[PDB]
């Protein structure tokens, strides 16, 4: 879990240094860094409220410590860095989805009835989103399930009572020697 | 076709059916009839149970794989959500089991013989039957010569490539 | 079905139709003046519609001459279906084996909506998936043809011309799949009494596993036993030795492939000399094949012609080879091959030629599926050796992709050039 | 025609059984990429991947180099005589291969048996397999001729672990196969004298899965581990100096140490900045870390965007001078347009990334077929 939020700090940091080195230009570069650590923590204080839902989904009341605009500004950029996100996770997900056998039988079948070029292609991605969304209502299920089974076990309960930024780790032809 | 009689009674059964030729009257009251509809009908239904032997049912599954899988998502979703805390799911039960029967069933081929029928030659003869005249626009196919030889046997003269539809 | 009293009374509802249509349209007109000369006399005797008065004459005087029983069925005139020869018992066994599937589908979709915990709505909804997926799975090949159907229709001209020929190649190859695949138990026989084969296999497979466990404890305790105990385990192990050879000889039966046919090459009488005179048996030769690229065939010797032909049908499905054929019907290139002294030749021709040859190499080409090969048997034409020959020149042609793949170069028909 | 046979030699093919390899074969140049020898190479890409009977690709080198990178004398020759045109289609050509070699639907195999330097790397690096001998030298020296790491370089160093991309693509730093299995760059190695071996193995081979090759290259390669001279060994040091914000904050950093601790490696590592043009380094920085949170296809258009910059000489000659400097004249001791850092604005450097595409001008941008391709990398 520290990857995700990690590269979502990545990003923000990022972006938002540049938003505000455009805001107030005016500012020396140490005011900049106070401001992005204020801009983080409340951020991060907004994760650990109620994760990155709240941060996409409807609009809070602004903190009196910034403005609104920067507020709205640092909505809007937390929102485009998750559909960046959630585009590259997609792209990931397809990169495996592509090659997966199913489609892979149906891609030689079609190529060997004489399907070639654009057609072919567009059959292979065709049937490769029908596959994640299979398997992503699966997930969705599995999710269902052990929400449903927590919540249920919590209340029964009741019942029942009375990233380093730079660190090597070799691995080669799958073969993990990091150990001294 | 439905009136598989006995010979002899059948025989006797005939006149009657002649009688009503006779006339003008009688052919067009046969034809507008809801005996030959019934006929009609079952005929019908005959001819699509036995394109299930070519896997037909199989290639309408696979038109419609999309929407008979969005089905079962649909009875999955709702045999989670409203039973996490039932005419719903007896209704989904009902349909997707329709679905299962009328998608998966394999095809039947009944004891009772199939009617040989007459045929046309209009795919390289058009006629008009009033006169009669007729005018010849195409040639013949090899495929469409109405003898009653089976295919293996008369492929030991013709040496045929069937299945493509073309005269080789 | 149509009772025939319900068939006379149509009939005579229709004869009646006609009545009370002609009186009916003879009302109308009679009462708008209108003399009736074209109903009286035009509709009862000088219609004559399709000349069927001496029809009926004649059959109304062949309907009272004779007796016999009235409801005696008789055989058929316009019969001789002719493809309505196969096995009844496999046909109605395939549709309870499909009842029995799907009753056990609908007894999981109707458990999945008894359960209380999502956890056991899980487990039984894996249940029904891995039940789905191994008795009531569509072929990928399907999914295919469908959506090359989705294009299919709204496609017109040159898109429809070249869907309609992709479409047909599908066809042809997924009714070649389904008939001719050997994974499916369907697609088997019995020969002659010599997934129920599949549990009648596991049975006894489980019982030679027990007898095999007893065999080995019983051999262990009889290394340490001496004397009329000894004896008595020896008489034990042989009684067990003997239900392990009898299952062994259970599991043994010959299977038959549907689909294909087994057709005599040589039945020959052979002979042997001793002392009492000459000892005389049959061999017999056959070939096999399923006219779509699988051709075997096999050798052998009994004491009758009937039952070496029957040990040779048993073996022959032990032998199959796969050919290569182009476009279903001739070989890619001109072959020329000998085993022993018969020189075989053998040469492709267009789609309308036909195939040219002798008894055993027309056989053998027809059984592989070809339809357009001239050929030459030269030199020694033993029949054998000529079975022989044919199936090494038929494994020694060059097809465009074994071409393809040896000299790592793209070969094109001409004719797409 | 018959003009192309010296196309056809520069970009030999190599068929097996259901695989095709491409061979570079221009040998004064180092195997140094041309327009034809890039046209030449989409077009047999192109035709591999729509054809259903060949399962997967190569790309090997003749000679002791791989690839030298792209060839710029002509390119210089061209911007010479006025037009930029011939620059801008090497350039479109060479990124939409590099794309094109990123979102590759077969698995795709480079033999690195050599200098593998510049856009080498690019058409090489977004591949599926990527096999390094002890032969295989990478090295990134663009900030040195007064050009940046294009062709998806600055994808690939970006996503480097630590700083160790920005301390490539500034220094120009060799790279060994053995150090390139390290950075996750190379996928396996091999010995150059056991090279026929993979390569026959590899030649026959039938299948279509990725983990079948997977699993035969690594059971006929090498297994090594870095040595303790390694540049990985001191990754510490570049997370340390190479992370800072600015250039020119590195520079005064690894000076400081210079003056109070004497690291060696520090005075070679400010022996290979000041060989640089002071703009391309602060443009090759700002790519860099712009690249590290971006997909490829906008890697690729930036990138264009700064070379169809720095070829049209809007702020500066360095690309001309350097070349000149580095391959005609040979003298070797160019001289910048900002002789110094400090003389290198903001507004200078924000030119090379401006949207040109709002110039009311089309062939400015990088066109990218995203919509056939379908992006999965
Ligand atoms: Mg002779």
């Amino acid at each position: 879990e520290d990857g995700t939020t990690n590269e979502f700090l990545s990003r923000f940091v990022w972006i938002m240094r540049g938003k505000v080195s455009e805001a107030y230009p005016d500012c020396d570069k140490k005011m900049i860094d106070g401001m992005l650590l204020l801009i983080v923590e409340k951020v991060v204080e907004e994760i650990e409220r109620g994760g990155f839902n709240k941060v996409g989904s409807a609009p809070p009341s602004p903190s009196s410590e910034f403005s609104d605009d920067l507020w709205a500004t640092i909505w809007e950029v937390s929102n485009t860095v998750l559909k960046d996100m959630e585009k590259e996770r997609k792209k990931e997900k397809m990169k495996q989805y592509v090659q997966s056998p199913e489609v892979m039988e149906m891609c030689r079948f079609a190529g060997e009835i004489g399907i070639r070029g654009d057609l072919l292609r567009e059959l292979r991605f065709k049937w490769a989103r029908e596959k994640m969304d299979d398997a992503e209502f699966y997930e969705s299920l599995e999710q269902q399930r052990d929400l449903d089974n927590s919540i249920r076990e919590s209340e029964t309960v009741d019942g029942e009572v009375e990233k380093r930024k730079g660190k090597l780790k070799y691995k080669i032809y799958g073969l993990e020697l990091s150990d001294p | 076709k439905l009136l598989h009689q006995p010979l002899r009674m059948w025989r006797r059964s005939k006149t009657e059916w002649f009688h009503l030729l006779k006339t003008k009257r009688g052919c067009r009251l046969l034809l507008k009839s809801r005996f030959l509809q019934q006929l009609r009908s079952s005929m019908q239904e005959e001819d699509l149970e036995r394109t299930k032997k070519f896997g037909s049912e199989k290639v309408c599954l696979g038109s419609s794989f999309a929407e008979h899988k969005r089905m079962k998502r649909n009875l999955l979703k709702s045999l989670f959500l409203s039973k996490r805390r039932p005419i719903v799911y007896n209704s989904s039960l009902s349909l997707y089991s329709n679905s299962t029967y009328c998608f998966a069933s394999p095809h039947k081929l009944t004891m009772k013989r199939r009617i040989k029928r007459i045929e046309l030659p209009t795919h390289y003869l058009e006629v008009n039957y009033r006169t009669p005249k007729a005018v010849v626009f195409y040639g013949p196919n090899i495929g469409h010569i109405p003898h009653d030889i089976r295919l293996k046997d008369l492929n030991l003269l013709l040496w045929s490539r069937n299945g493509r539809g073309q005269n080789i | 079905t149509i009772s025939p009293a319900e068939a006379d009374r149509v009939v005579r509802d229709l004869l009646a139709e006609v009545e009370k249509e002609k009186q009916r349209e003879r009302e109308e007109r009679q009462r708008q003046g209108l003399d009736c000369k074209d109903i009286d006399d035009e509709d009862e005797d000088e219609e004559d519609y399709l000349g069927i008065e001496p029809f009926i004459e004649k059959l109304k005087k062949q309907n009272l001459k004779d007796d016999g029983e009235l409801n005696r069925r008789e055989e058929s005139s316009d019969s001789d279906s002719e493809l309505d020869e196969v096995d009844w018992d496999e046909e109605r066994k395939k549709e309870d084996m499909f009842n029995k599937k799907f009753q056990r589908h609908k007894e999981l979709l109707q458990t999945l909506t008894k359960s209380e915990t999502l956890d056991e709505a899980y487990k039984w909804m894996t249940k029904l998936d891995k039940f789905e997926e191994k008795h009531f799975k569509l072929a990928p090949e399907y999914r295919v043809i469908g959506e090359l159907m989705n294009r299919l229709k709204v496609a017109e001209g040159k898109d429809k011309f070249i869907l309609q020929q992709k479409i047909n190649r599908a066809m042809r190859l997924v009714e070649w799949k389904e008939a001719f695949d050997p994974n499916n138990p369907a697609n088997y026989g019995v020969i002659e009494r010599d997934d129920d084969m599949k549990e009648r296999d596991d049975i006894l497979l489980e019982k030679l596993n027990a007898i095999d466990k007893k065999l080995e404890s019983k051999l262990s305790e009889l290394d340490h036993t001496f004397g009329k105990k000894g004896k008595r385990l020896e008489e034990e192990i042989r009684d067990l030795a003997e239900e392990r050879n009898a299952l062994t000889e259970k599991k043994r039966q010959p299977l038959y492939r549907k689909g294909y046919d087994v057709h005599v090459i040589d039945v020959k009488k052979v002979a042997k000399v001793t002392k009492g005179g000459r000892v005389e048996r049959y061999t017999a030769l056959m070939v096999c094949g399923n006219y779509e690229g699988v051709i075997g065939y096999a050798k052998a010797k009994a004491e009758t012609g009937q039952s070496a032909m029957q040990k040779a049908y048993e073996k022959c499905f032990q032998n199959l080879h796969y050919i290569e054929r182009h476009e279903e019907h001739t070989i890619a290139h001109a072959i020329q091959t000998s085993y022993k002294k018969t020189k075989l030749y053998l040469w492709p021709a267009p789609t309308t030629t036909g195939m040219k040859a002798g008894r055993v190499v027309k056989t053998m080409l027809l059984l592989a599926g070809f339809k357009n090969i001239k050929s030459k048997v030269i030199g020694s034409r033993n029949s054998y050796n000529t079975v022989k020959a044919v199936l090494k020149a038929l494994n020694a042609v060059e097809t465009p992709k074994d071409v393809q793949e040896k000299f790592g170069r793209t070969v094109v028909e001409k004719y797409l050039l | 025609s018959a003009s192309d046979a010296d196309v056809q030699d520069q970009v030999s093919v190599e068929g097996k059984a259901k695989s095709r390899a491409a061979i570079l074969d221009r040998p004064s140049s180092l195997n140094a990429l041309s327009a034809p020898m890039v046209g030449r190479l989409k077009r047999l890409y192109e035709s591999w991947e729509e054809n259903p009977a060949i399962s997967f690709v190569l790309m090997k080198g003749s000679g002791k180099t791989f690839c030298s990178g792209a060839d710029v004398l002509p390119l210089y020759h061209s911007i010479n005589e006025g037009n930029t045109e011939e620059c801008k289609h090497f350039f479109g050509s060479l990124y939409n291969f590099v794309y094109l070699q990123g979102t590759y639907l077969k698995p795709n195999i480079a033999i690195m048996d050599g200098v593998t330097m510049g856009c080498g790397g690019g058409i090489s690096i977004p591949g599926m397999f990527r096999v390094a001998t002890d032969k295989t030298v990478l090295a990134h020296p663009e900030v040195q001729i007064g050009f940046h790491p294009d062709a998806g370089a600055s994808y690939y160093l970006s996503r480097l672990p630590g700083y160790l991309g920005e301390y490539l693509a500034l220094t120009g730093q060799k790279l060994d196969g053995v150090e390139m299995i390290a950075c996750g760059l190379a996928t396996h190695f091999c010995l150059h004298s056991r090279l026929g071996m993979v390569e026959e193995r590899i030649g026959k081979l039938l299948t279509d899965d990725p983990t079948v090759i997977e699993a035969s290259l690594a059971q006929y390669s090498d297994l090594v581990y870095p040595d303790n001279t390694s540049v990985l060994h001191k990754i510490e040091m570049i997370d340390r100096y190479f992370g800072l914000d600015t250039v020119e904050e590195i520079i005064e950093a690894m000076e400081n140490e210079v003056a109070d601790s004497g690291n060696e490696w520090c005075k070679k590592t400010l022996k290979q900045v000041k060989e640089a043009s002071p703009l391309s380094l602060k443009i090759t920085l700002q790519s860099i870390r712009e690249g590290r949170f971006q997909t490829l296809d906008q890697c690729l258009t930036r990138e264009y965007r700064i070379s169809l910059c720095g070829v049209s000489k809007t702020v500066s000659g360095d690309f001309c001078e350097g070349i000149r400097a580095r391959l005609v004249d040979k003298d070797f001791a160019p001289k910048w347009d900002p002789p110094r850092l400090e003389d290198v604005s903001k507004d200078m450097v924000d030119c090379y990334f401006s949207p040109a595409t709002d110039a009311d001008d089309s062939e400015s941008e990088l066109k990218l077929p995203t919509a056939q391709r379908e992006p999965y990398f």
